[PDB]
């Protein structure tokens, strides 16, 4: 209720360190308005260790996404018939992506 | 009506005639270029001033030149 | 065989030409009596993207 | 001294501004514990502020009634009254660097122009040649005078295109 | 001396800015729409 | 080849109509009528918007301006390799054949055609405007 | 069918669309383009049009005099010009609410009225006007003068009174008359009014057509004038204790050279202005005897120009052929007149504020602000017009064969050099003037104002020192009491001048610092950029590499189509249109600078400008935001005040300015297709289809849209600033 | 590798590298010589 969320710290150069405002909690930085602090609290994160572990996970996922992109274009490229399976695509996106995603989040 | 003029620099490419969307130009027999044909503008009254002919003209400078002039129902391309 | 030699470099003299005071290569000269028999090719394209044009013998000079 | 200005070293407004600046930083240094990283940072800014006000005064800068340093740009007043590090020397420093960039770039364009595809050497930079010219650009001023004196720097009007007039 | 009455504005302002504009617009519109003999 | 006569009772391509059709100008000033022969029923695009089915053999359509007729003329010739012809029709019953004027499309050089609006000079040989000043009206050195 | 309007262009008269109405109005004063136009008829039409313009100007002045004498408080303002607010005219609005009537009731009450910011009250008071009878008589006279110019206009166009083209071409005779009579005799007649009426009125003596002959302008009469004892006329001038309008502290001199300002009025001395007009009158009358007309003596302008050719060939054929070039080109003649009048208009703005000629003018801050901004904006438009006509001259009148090798043709031969150099200067000023402001803003934002770049305007301060100001300690010329320039003028004007130039409460050579340095370079940026745009338009008006035959298309044409990469805004008219934005930006910067420096001086804290003008946040917060409070509170949920009209106008200008953006950003094609849909809707709507249009509705043309957008943009620009300027100055003072 | 070095020689890449070098040089200078107003 008193400490202002801050997650960007600037280097002390050409006098720009003034932007590191007194946000509270013995911390100096730029006040953020993305709402991440409240999202992380809602998710139940209570340590910077959990935030660091998710960051590493996201990079592992980013590497996987870039791999998938290279693999599905240079190694195993789906044919047009595959992409034209709209009935199958909707069944998986409604049941898997959306319904499973919502079920997992409820967990 | 807009003033359309053809110049001796014409090479008889017929591109302007093919580009015209109102049939203002045509090819007439000539002896000034190797193609033995030169562009002519016998229906300028139907010209709107799109200048597509000039865009199609490849000579430097243009062999076909359009000078926007008096405005009419045809010149303004009005369907009303 | 009137006109400049093929493959020779000539400078344009036509004032309204994009390549005025610029040098191009003589692609071919029409021996037939055409108004502009010298076909010249240029490296730089004009505003229309064209890189060739026909000029009269007087409009061109070895350079 | 000049223009009725006064040395920052003797200006009272210059002194009040330095106190005003340090008092803002100090009002903030209080809310933090002595060794706290926030405290260390505010202290380093206070030291940098003290050094700036001292370094500027030592450089003999003049200050207006606003208590802020004013720069003398007249070559005559600057040299006679000790104010040449403010605009004069900076001018010859910039002119050397700016001419350096220009002469090297001109040398590059001239070199790639005699190649098969100059346009290709402008989108893909011939790094080795570019690095060579970059190092040889230190003596550009003498090279520029030697080109100006050989009449090789400029182009003949007869070879430059112009509109009909 | 060359002084208009108090009602001047109560009459001049209405005439100039409403009545005269209407009259001017009417004649002008007619002339433009008129065609050469 | 002779100047063709427009048969006004020609069958029109199948089309339910649109809102981009003729306006009051067709009844007061003039309208345009394109005609062509189709070797097979093919759906085509109306220059005024919408799909329409050309009928076997003769076909007739009416457009508000010449550009719309030539636009349809372009599609039929380029896509279906057909050879259409169009006319300008006045409200008094008068019909005027327009394209192809001589039965040979303009891009193809044809004899008999006499050059018009041609200048035996390059544009750079035009006089300065000061020379054509105070003439009967505003004119360009090119017009002289 | 062919409509009657316009009668000057059958082409337009045969246009069946709404464009005919717009173009008929837009091309009515372009006589050269009218059907069947001859050079002689061109001159006669212009001559009559000029009489018409004069008629309108004199009626405008008569109208102004009448409303002040009938609805204002001139006879009350003269009694207390320091605390009485001048009334422009009465307000009769039936849409007003009882509160608005009370808010606008002022200046001696008498109902709702507008206060005058024109400065006619101080002007007429200074020239001797003292009563509404005097104002009424003047109004009648000027109304009569207007009718004569209107009749002369009508007559000099009737047969047996239509001057020949040769008369219009008699340059040597016209210049002799305009210099000796229009300028010299007029100035001499003005000296007579000042000496016989204005000065006696300032000394408390009424001098009117009733007693002007039985009154002596000077106690010694004209004996000093005809004996050569002119100095006598300078003896015994008004003293520092002179109460303007009374014989208190009043002297007897009629021509002096005191210099500086009258102590109470803070304006120039009437005796100094009388002597000024007398001296310039003599100079002009003499100058009017230089050209040869009919008596065997005088110069032939053609011979003069033909002789001015540098012997080294540095200027080619020199000024050969220029006589005929100028004499046969009205556009060339108009270009020079606009360029000269426009520069002179800016001088009026700079000199009237620094050396106020009218009594109690410098204390009327609102009038001072209004006059400077008004003349600086009119000057900007005139300068733009000058280049526009220079570009038209090149396209319509320039004949290369008759100007071969001359200075004019040389200009065209190095146009790329001229333009490229104007491009370089503009770039330098723009990059550095912007870079220094941004650096200063960042230094202010990071809380380090001692780190900002503040270059002292030493070169300008040195000039001010030369003129006498000793604040900078340069000690030279008038600032040096041991200088000859100081001693020679010690018994003439210097004393009064030095007192004024050393007083930091007037506007005579205001003190300048780093903020003034930055804004002056911003003004230089605007002047060079606007000139670059205008010059480039005139030099490329006849042709370019993209359009080599532009001359065959005329001054104003939409474009040359999308071919050749695209050719939007390629005409010289398009260059003028783009230059107007830069001119408005330039006059905006200059008027902002003038207003802010005076607001701070008038308030008594020049330090605010000196410390806030060095960064753009300072301009936005300490000038625009801070000075807008009272104006935006002209009307609010709690009521309205006399500033309500300005609050409403301020927003009215913002609306027109933004409406211009629509004509400037959105182009014809989109609108033409929208109108076609409406034409279908009207013809398909029952009952509505019964009524029809005589002119086929069409979207505005490309050139028309650029003009309509620029007009809306320009009108909102002026209305917005005028509303802000008057409100900020009046409300604060 | 030759094609990769040619790609690294492309205008945008060289600009990023050159500007990063120039920016870095200026930043480091102000890091070791803070508040430089005069020579
Ligand atoms: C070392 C790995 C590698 C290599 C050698 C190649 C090589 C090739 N790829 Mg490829 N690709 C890869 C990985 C790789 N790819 C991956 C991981 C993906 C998944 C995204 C793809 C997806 C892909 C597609 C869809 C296509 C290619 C194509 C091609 C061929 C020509 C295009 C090209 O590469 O030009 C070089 C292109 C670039 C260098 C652009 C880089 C794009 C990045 C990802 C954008 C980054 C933007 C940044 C995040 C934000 C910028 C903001 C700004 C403010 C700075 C070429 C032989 C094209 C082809 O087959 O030829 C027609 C083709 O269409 N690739
Ligand atoms: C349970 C089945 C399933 C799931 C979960 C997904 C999920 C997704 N698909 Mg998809 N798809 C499926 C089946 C599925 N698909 C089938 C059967 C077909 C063939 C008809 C397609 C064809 C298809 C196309 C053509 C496209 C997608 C795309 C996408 C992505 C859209 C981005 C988004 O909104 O989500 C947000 C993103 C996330 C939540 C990140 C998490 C994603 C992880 C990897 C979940 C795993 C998904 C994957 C299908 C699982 C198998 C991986 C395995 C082969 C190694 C998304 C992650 C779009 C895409 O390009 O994605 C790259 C797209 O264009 N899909
Ligand atoms: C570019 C515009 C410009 C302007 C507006 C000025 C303006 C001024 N300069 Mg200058 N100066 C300039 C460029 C300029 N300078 C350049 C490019 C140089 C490099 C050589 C110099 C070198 C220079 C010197 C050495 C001196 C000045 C001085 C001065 C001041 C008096 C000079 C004078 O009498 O007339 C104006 C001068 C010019 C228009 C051009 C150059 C200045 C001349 C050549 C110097 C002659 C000064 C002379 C001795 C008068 C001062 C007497 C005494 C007080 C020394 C004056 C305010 C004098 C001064 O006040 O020093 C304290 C001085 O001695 N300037
Ligand atoms: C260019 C000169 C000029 C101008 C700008 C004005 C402007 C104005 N006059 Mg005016 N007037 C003038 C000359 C002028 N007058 C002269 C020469 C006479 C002597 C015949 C008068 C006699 C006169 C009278 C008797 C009245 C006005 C009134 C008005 C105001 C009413 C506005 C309106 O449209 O209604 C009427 C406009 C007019 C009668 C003059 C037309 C001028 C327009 C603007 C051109 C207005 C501000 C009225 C007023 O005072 O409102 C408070 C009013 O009663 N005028
Ligand atoms: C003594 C002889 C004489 C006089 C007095 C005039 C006077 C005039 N002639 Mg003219 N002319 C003459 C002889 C003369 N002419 C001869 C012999 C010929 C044949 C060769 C011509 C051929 C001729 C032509 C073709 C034209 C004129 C025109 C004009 C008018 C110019 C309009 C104008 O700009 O306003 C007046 C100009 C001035 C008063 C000059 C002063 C301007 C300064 C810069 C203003 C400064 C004022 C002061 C500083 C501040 C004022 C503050 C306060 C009072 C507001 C003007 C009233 C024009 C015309 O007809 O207009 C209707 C025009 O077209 N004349
Ligand atoms: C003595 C001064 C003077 C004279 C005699 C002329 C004379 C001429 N000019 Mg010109 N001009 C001048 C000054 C002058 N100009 C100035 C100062 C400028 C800069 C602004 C210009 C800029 C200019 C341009 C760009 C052009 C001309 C053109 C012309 C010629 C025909 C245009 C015309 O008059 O048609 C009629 C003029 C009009 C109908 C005016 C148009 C309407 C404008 C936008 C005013 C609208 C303002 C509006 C009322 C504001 C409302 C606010 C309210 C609601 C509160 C003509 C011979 C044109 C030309 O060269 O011919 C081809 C042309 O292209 N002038
Ligand atoms: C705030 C609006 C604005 C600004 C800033 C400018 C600025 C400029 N105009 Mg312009 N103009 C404007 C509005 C504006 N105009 C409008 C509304 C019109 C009417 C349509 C015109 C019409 C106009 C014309 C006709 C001409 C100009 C010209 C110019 C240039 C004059 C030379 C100069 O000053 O160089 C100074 C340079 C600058 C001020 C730019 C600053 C450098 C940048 C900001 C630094 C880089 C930042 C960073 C490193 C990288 C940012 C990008 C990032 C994504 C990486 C100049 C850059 C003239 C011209 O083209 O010059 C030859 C000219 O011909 N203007
Ligand atoms: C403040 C600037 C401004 C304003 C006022 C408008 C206004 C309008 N725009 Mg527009 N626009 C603008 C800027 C502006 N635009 C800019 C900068 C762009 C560039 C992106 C565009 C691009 C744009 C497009 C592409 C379109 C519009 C359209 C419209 C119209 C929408 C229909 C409508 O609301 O009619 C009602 C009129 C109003 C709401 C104006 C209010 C005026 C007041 C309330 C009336 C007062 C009348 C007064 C009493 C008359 C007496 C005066 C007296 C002297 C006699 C509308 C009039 C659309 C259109 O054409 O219409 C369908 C359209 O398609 N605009
Ligand atoms: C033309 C515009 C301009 C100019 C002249 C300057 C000039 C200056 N700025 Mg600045 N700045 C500008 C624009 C400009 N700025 C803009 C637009 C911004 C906003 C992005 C900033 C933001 C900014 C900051 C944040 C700071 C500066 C600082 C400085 C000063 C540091 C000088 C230095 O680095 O030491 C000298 C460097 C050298 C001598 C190296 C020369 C280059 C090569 C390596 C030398 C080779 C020679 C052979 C200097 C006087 C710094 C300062 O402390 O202000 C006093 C600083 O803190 N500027
Ligand atoms: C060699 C070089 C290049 C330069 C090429 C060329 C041709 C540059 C042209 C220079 C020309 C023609 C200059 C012409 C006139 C210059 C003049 C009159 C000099 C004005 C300078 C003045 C008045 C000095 C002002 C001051 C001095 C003493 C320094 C400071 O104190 C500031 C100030 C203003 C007080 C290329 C190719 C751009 C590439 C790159 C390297
Ligand atoms: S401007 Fe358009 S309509 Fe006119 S001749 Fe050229 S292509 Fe045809
Ligand atoms: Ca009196």
């Amino acid at each position: 209720t008193h400490i202002k969320p801050s997650a960007q710290v600037v280097w002390p150069i050409v006098g720009q360190e003034i932007l590191n405002g007194d946000v509270g909690g013995g911390f100096q930085g730029i006040q953020i308005t993305s709402g991440f602090f409240q999202l992380w609290r809602a998710s139940g994160i209570t340590s910077e260790l959990q935030l660091y572990t998710t960051a590493i996970g996201g990079l592992v996922m980013a590497a996987a996404m870039f791999f998938a992109g290279w693999f599905h274009y240079h190694k195993a490229a789906p044919k047009l018939e595959w992409f034209q399976n709209v009935e199958s695509m909707l069944n998986h996106h409604l049941g898997g992506l959306l319904g499973l995603g919502s079920l997992a989040w409820a967990g | 009506a807009h003033i359309v003029k053809i110049y001796d620099t014409c090479i008889g490419c017929t591109q302007c005639v093919r580009a015209c969307p109102l049939d203002v130009l045509e090819m007439v027999p000539w002896d000034g270029c190797k193609a033995s044909q030169m562009a002519s503008a016998p229906r300028t009254e139907d010209c709107v001033g799109c200048k597509r002919c000039e865009t199609a003209c490849p000579t430097d400078f243009l062999s076909v030149r359009v000078y926007l002039g008096s405005e009419s129902t045809r010149s303004m391309g009005l369907s009303y | 065989e009137v006109g400049p030699k093929r493959g020779s470099l000539v400078k344009i003299l036509r004032p309204e030409s994009y390549w005025f005071n610029q040098v191009g290569k003589v692609v071919s000269v029409d021996q037939s009596g055409v108004r502009y028999p010298v076909v010249v090719r240029f490296e730089n394209q004009n505003y229309a993207g064209v890189t060739t044009n026909n000029y009269a013998l007087d409009e061109v000079v070895a350079a | 001294d000049i223009a009725g200005l006064t040395p920052c070293s003797e200006s009272k407004a210059y002194a009040k501004l330095e106190k005003k600046e340090l008092k803002t930083l100090e009002k903030r240094l209080k809310q933090y514990e002595a060794d706290s990283a926030p405290a260390v940072a505010l202290k380093a800014t206070m030291e940098r502020t003290k050094a700036r006000f001292a370094n500027y005064a030592k450089a003999g800068l003049l200050c207006g009634n606003d208590g802020l340093p004013h720069l003398i740009a007249d070559p005559g007043l600057a040299l006679k009254y000790g104010h040449a590090g403010e605009v004069f020397i900076p001018t010859f420093g910039f002119l050397y660097v700016a001419g350096y960039i220009g002469y090297v770039g001109r040398q590059y364009l001239i070199a790639v122009k005699g190649e098969a595809k100059p346009t290709d050497k402008e989108i893909i930079i011939d790094v080795p040649l570019a690095t060579k010219l970059a190092w040889q650009g230190a003596g550009w001023p003498l090279a520029a005078v030697q080109e100006l004196q050989r009449g090789t720097l400029l182009e003949k009007e007869e070879n430059i295109t112009v509109s009909p007039r | 001396p060359f002084v208009p009455p108090s009602w001047a504005p109560s009459v001049f302002v209405p005439l100039t800015g409403l009545v005269l504009p209407a009259i001017a617009m009417a004649t002008l519109f007619v002339y433009i729409e008129k065609e050469a003999p | 080849w002779t100047v063709p006569t427009l048969n006004p009772d020609t069958p029109s391509p199948i089309f339910g109509g649109s809102t981009g059709g003729l306006l009051r100008k067709a009844q007061t000033e003039e309208f345009y009528v394109i005609t062509w022969e189709a070797k097979k029923e093919q759906i085509f695009e109306m220059p005024t918007g919408g799909a329409a089915i050309m009928r076997q053999g003769p076909n007739l359509l009416k457009f508000g301006k010449k550009e719309q007729c030539l636009a349809l003329t372009t599609q039929l010739r380029n896509k279906f390799k057909l050879t259409p012809c169009f006319y300008r029709v006045f409200p008094d019953g008068k019909v005027q054949y327009l394209h192809p004027a001589d039965g040979v499309y303009p891009e193809k050089v044809n004899a008999g055609r006499v050059g018009a609006n041609q200048n035996m000079r390059r544009i750079g040989q035009n006089v300065n405007p000061i020379k054509v000043k105070f003439s009967g009206r505003m004119m360009s050195p090119a017009e002289i | 069918a062919t409509k009657l309007f316009p009668k000057f262009s059958q082409g337009l008269a045969q246009d069946p669309t709404t464009r005919r109405i717009w173009y008929g109005l837009a091309m009515a004063h372009d006589f050269e383009s009218h059907d069947g136009m001859t050079e002689e008829n061109l001159y006669q039409k212009i001559f009559a049009s000029h009489f018409g313009q004069l008629s309108i100007i004199f009626l405008w002045t008569s109208g102004n005099l009448f409303h002040v004498a009938w609805q204002g408080n001139f006879e009350q303002w003269v009694t207390d010009p320091v605390h009485i607010r001048p009334i422009a005219h009465a307000i009769w609005d039936p849409h007003f609410g009882q509160p608005a009537v009370e808010a606008f009731t002022r200046g001696g009450a008498s109902g709702p009225v507008n206060i005058s910011t024109s400065g006619v009250y101080q002007w007429w008071y200074t020239i001797g006007m003292r009563t509404n009878q005097d104002l009424y008589v003047g109004s009648v006279f000027l109304a009569l003068v207007s009718a004569i110019f209107l009749f002369a206009g009508w007559l000099h166009l009737q047969p047996n009174f239509q001057p020949s083209l040769s008369w219009f071409k008699d340059a040597e005779s016209r210049l002799n008359h305009h210099l000796s009579g229009l300028f010299g005799v007029s100035s001499l007649a003005w000296t007579g009014h000042l000496v016989h009426v204005a000065i006696p009125e300032s000394r408390g003596q009424h001098v009117g057509w009733d007693n002007f002959l039985s009154v002596l302008p000077h106690p010694q009469g004209l004996t000093p004038f005809f004996t050569g004892n002119w100095a006598a006329y300078a003896q015994s001038p008004d003293t520092a204790s002179h109460v303007f309008g009374t014989a208190q502290g009043s002297g007897q001199a009629i021509l002096t050279f005191l210099g500086g300002f009258h102590p109470q009025t803070q304006s120039l001395w009437l005796t100094d202005m009388a002597h000024h007009h007398l001296a310039i009158a003599v100079i002009f009358i003499v100058a009017g005897h230089m050209y040869r007309t009919n008596f065997g003596i005088g110069h032939r302008m053609q011979a003069i120009l033909e002789a001015h050719t540098p012997p080294s060939g540095s200027l080619g054929a020199g000024h050969k052929g220029l006589f005929d070039t100028v004499n046969n080109s009205l556009h060339f003649q108009l270009g020079l007149a606009l360029a000269s009048v426009g520069t002179i208009t800016s001088l009026v703005a700079q000199h009237m504020y620094s050396l106020p000629p009218y009594a109690f003018q410098a204390i009327d801050f609102t009038t001072q602000a209004a006059l400077y901004t008004h003349h600086q904006y009119i000057a900007g438009f005139i300068m733009c017009g000058a280049f526009a006509h220079g570009a038209i001259f090149f396209i319509r009148d320039y004949d290369p064969e008759q100007n071969k090798g001359n200075v004019l043709a040389r200009m065209l031969d190095h146009k790329e050099a001229l333009i490229s150099h104007l491009s370089w200067v503009s770039l330098f000023l723009g990059f550095h003037t912007l870079g220094l402001y941004v650096h200063n803003d960042v230094m202010q934002a990071f809380g380090t104002p001692e780190k900002q770049i503040l270059i002292e305007p030493v070169f300008a301060q040195w000039i001010q020192a030369a003129h006498g100001k000793a604040l900078y300690g340069f000690d030279f010329l008038l600032s040096s009491k041991t200088s000859a320039a100081f001693a020679n003028g010690q018994s003439l004007w210097l004393p009064g001048w030095l007192d004024a130039i050393n007083n930091n409460q007037n506007s005579l050579f205001l003190t300048i610092g780093p903020g003034d340095f930055l804004v002056h370079h911003a003004i230089a940026l605007g002047l060079h950029t606007t000139t670059l745009i205008l010059v480039k338009g005139a030099l490329d008006a006849r042709g370019s590499k993209l359009m080599p035959d532009k001359k065959d298309f005329g001054y104003s044409f939409p474009c040359d189509g999308p071919g050749r990469g695209g050719t939007c805004d390629i005409s010289a008219y398009d260059a003028f249109y783009l230059a107007v934005f830069w001119m408005l930006n330039t006059i905006g910067w200059v008027t902002f600078y003038w207003h802010w420096k005076h607001l701070t001086l008038w308030q008594g804290n020049v330090a605010q400008f000196d410390e806030s003008s060095t960064y753009l946040m300072g301009w936005l917060r300490d000038y625009l935001w801070l000075n807008s409070s009272q104006l935006i509170n002209g009307y609010n949920p709690f009521g309205m005040n006399s500033l309500s009209v300005w609050a409403w106008t301020f927003l009215f200008g913002h609306l027109i300015y933004a409406t211009g953006f629509m004509f400037l950003i959105s182009w014809r094609g989109y609108w033409q297709e929208l109108i076609e849909t409406l034409v279908w809707a009207h013809e398909k709507t029952p009952l509505a289809n019964l009524v029809y249009w005589k002119d086929k509705p069409v979207a505005l043309s490309i050139v028309q849209a650029r003009l309509v957008g620029l007009a809306h943009f320009s009108v909102g620009y002026i209305f917005t600033y005028a509303a802000f300027l008057i409100a900020s100055t009046s409300g604060r003072f | 590798m030759k094609d990769f070095t040619t790609y690294l020689s492309t205008a945008p890449v060289i600009a990023t590298i050159w500007f990063t070098f120039t920016a870095g040089l200026l930043i480091e200078i102000n890091r070791y010589f803070p508040d430089p107003l005069v020579f």
